[PDB]
């Protein structure tokens, strides 16, 4: 499967996927091809944020279809 | 309702229609009911203020001892103002509180809101994050105020930079009018509104 990630400054990137797939590891797709430990990943998908552990097909997320990333922003 | 206030109302409700101000398009006010208890009143937004162009419509209800007591007003058309509530319409005024007086009217009720659009008063808010904004970020103030006022009022002038961040937020599957909410509570930066939307 083919979708696309939008970053904070727009980058967008793309995947290839399962729908299968869990949130965990499309965020572990997202360290590698981007770095970002998961623990500061945060996916966004028509306004809900995406837990892990639920799956694509539990969120509706179909091909082409796009993710919102934005990250944790540290707090203390 | 008591022969008094049903013929102050009455009284009132025909002085708006004939005065300079129907005429000159600013102040209206209309029945809901027929028991004259509850008015729907509209007030033009002042020229030379961010909300010019706007009408805004108010919900407007008569208590039992009208006159000795003062109409109960609500913004239902949303409005960014530092003595309006953002979220519900309220009204800070003290016309509204304990500065009634008896021989104050609809019409003048209804001028003294615009009086009010006109001429914040900051240090004794309604809306706290607006009156912050407000003494903080003038600019920033105007033109929220505005984007409000074309939003929800109708006002005809619009911001391109805010639009386009409320689309990337709308992009995200949120709501409209909580990403407007939330970009101008959080002074239109993006991260920040979006931890809002999260939360």
């Amino acid at each position: 499967m083919q979708i696309f990630v939008k970053t904070l400054t727009g980058k967008t990137i793309t995947l290839e996927v399962e729908p299968s797939d869990t949130i965990e590891n499309v965020k572990a797709k997202i360290q590698d091809k981007e770095g970002i430990p998961p623990d500061q990943q945060r996916l966004i998908f028509a306004g809900k944020q995406l837990e892990d552990g639920r799956t694509l097909s539990d969120y509706n997320i179909q091909k082409e279809s796009t993710l919102h990333l934005v990250l944790r922003l540290r707090g203390g | 309702m008591a022969n008094i206030a049903v013929q102050r109302i009455k009284r009132e409700f025909k002085e708006v229609l004939k005065s300079e101000e129907t005429s000159k398009n600013q102040i209206k006010v209309d029945l809901v009911d027929e028991n004259f208890t509850e008015l729907r009143g509209e007030i033009a937004g002042p020229p030379d203020t961010p909300y010019e162009g706007g009408r805004y419509q108010l919900e407007i209800k008569i208590p039992e001892t009208y006159p000795f007591n003062p109409p109960k007003v609500r913004f239902i058309t949303k409005i960014w103002h530092p003595n309006i509530s953002s979220v519900t319409g309220a009204i800070c005024l003290d016309i509204l509180k304990d500065q009634w007086a008896a021989a104050m009217t609809l019409r003048t009720v209804l001028l003294s809101l615009q009086a009010l659009l006109a001429a914040a008063e900051p240090d004794d808010p309604q809306d706290a994050v607006v009156a912050n904004q407000y003494k903080q970020n003038p600019e920033m103030f105007k033109q929220t105020a505005r984007l409000w006022a074309h939003v929800y009022a109708g006002a005809p002038v619009s911001s391109p930079e805010y639009t386009k961040k409320i689309e990337n937020l709308c992009a995200m599957g949120f709501d409209r009018n909580a990403v407007i909410v939330a970009l101008s509570s959080k002074s239109w930066d993006v991260e920040t509104a979006t931890e809002l939307l999260l939360s």
